[PDB]
């Protein structure tokens, strides 16, 4: 019954910023986490961010903090994630996901099917 | 081991009554789902309602957890439960504990893929 929708991605060069957009509707409270999780061609889900609804409790990989910044609506059941420069190794698949904690995969019950990114280096 | 999932199953569903008819119930209950083997378990909730009805919970209001994790979930309509809590001359082997029977909101932790209670957090 919860529509999650996450969008953004598409065939993108290195070096461009990117933005990645995510938002729950259906839902009749609000989800204290939400985050991006990616995977790569066979590879391991990752968990990228996280944030939670005061704007706060904020998360990221080791492997893109600093290159990337997620973002909230406050009050709201969206979720953002703003790419600085996008690298060769930030090509994968993108899900957005909300009702967990933290970056842990498993505690997330609402997934979107997720937005495929492809970087051209 | 057991899954997750399963262990919550067997440490706090009773779907096959609609309540604790007994001030033995938790007695009986604690020992016959394997919660007296270790140690005395000091307490535990048994929810009295239908598996499907408590796994929705999963998508019911999201809260905190009581340590503090997010991936808790509130019942929107209260459910019939039990807590044991054990006595205070209860020594194991002979675990005793004090039945509780009410009707609550209660809180599960969920996990997974299906999404599905795997701790129960709470009542109020």
């Amino acid at each position: 019954q919860v529509q999650m929708v996450e969008s953004g991605g598409g065939l993108v060069q290195a070096g461009g910023s990117l933005r990645l957009s995510c938002a729950a509707s259906g839902y009749a409270y609000t989800y204290i986490y939400m985050g991006w999780f990616r995977q790569a061609p066979g590879k391991e889900r990752e968990g990228v961010a996280a944030m939670d609804s005061g704007g706060g409790g904020t998360l990221y990989a080791d492997s893109v903090k600093g290159r990337m910044t997620i973002s909230r609506d406050k009050g709201k059941n969206t979720v953002y994630l703003q790419m600085d420069s996008l690298k060769p190794e930030d090509t994968a698949t993108y899900y957005c996901a909300a009702g967990g904690y933290e970056l842990r995969d498993r505690t997330y019950g609402q997934w979107g099917q997720g937005t495929q990114v492809t970087v051209s280096s | 081991k057991e899954t997750a999932a399963a262990k919550f199953e067997r440490q706090h569903m009773d779907s096959s009554t609609s309540a604790a008819s007994s001030s033995n119930y938790c007695n009986q209950m604690m020992k016959s789902r394997n919660l007296t083997k270790d140690r005395c378990k000091p307490v535990n909730t048994f929810v009295h309602e239908s598996l499907a009805d408590v796994q929705a919970v999963c998508s019911q209001k999201n809260v905190a957890c009581k340590n503090g994790q997010t991936n808790c979930y509130q019942s929107y309509s209260t459910m019939s439960i039990t807590d044991c809590r054990e006595t205070g001359s209860s020594k194991y082997p002979n675990c005793a504990y004090k039945t509780t029977q009410a009707n609550k909101h209660i809180i599960v932790a969920c996990e997974g893929n299906p999404y599905v209670p795997v701790h129960f957090d709470a009542s109020v």
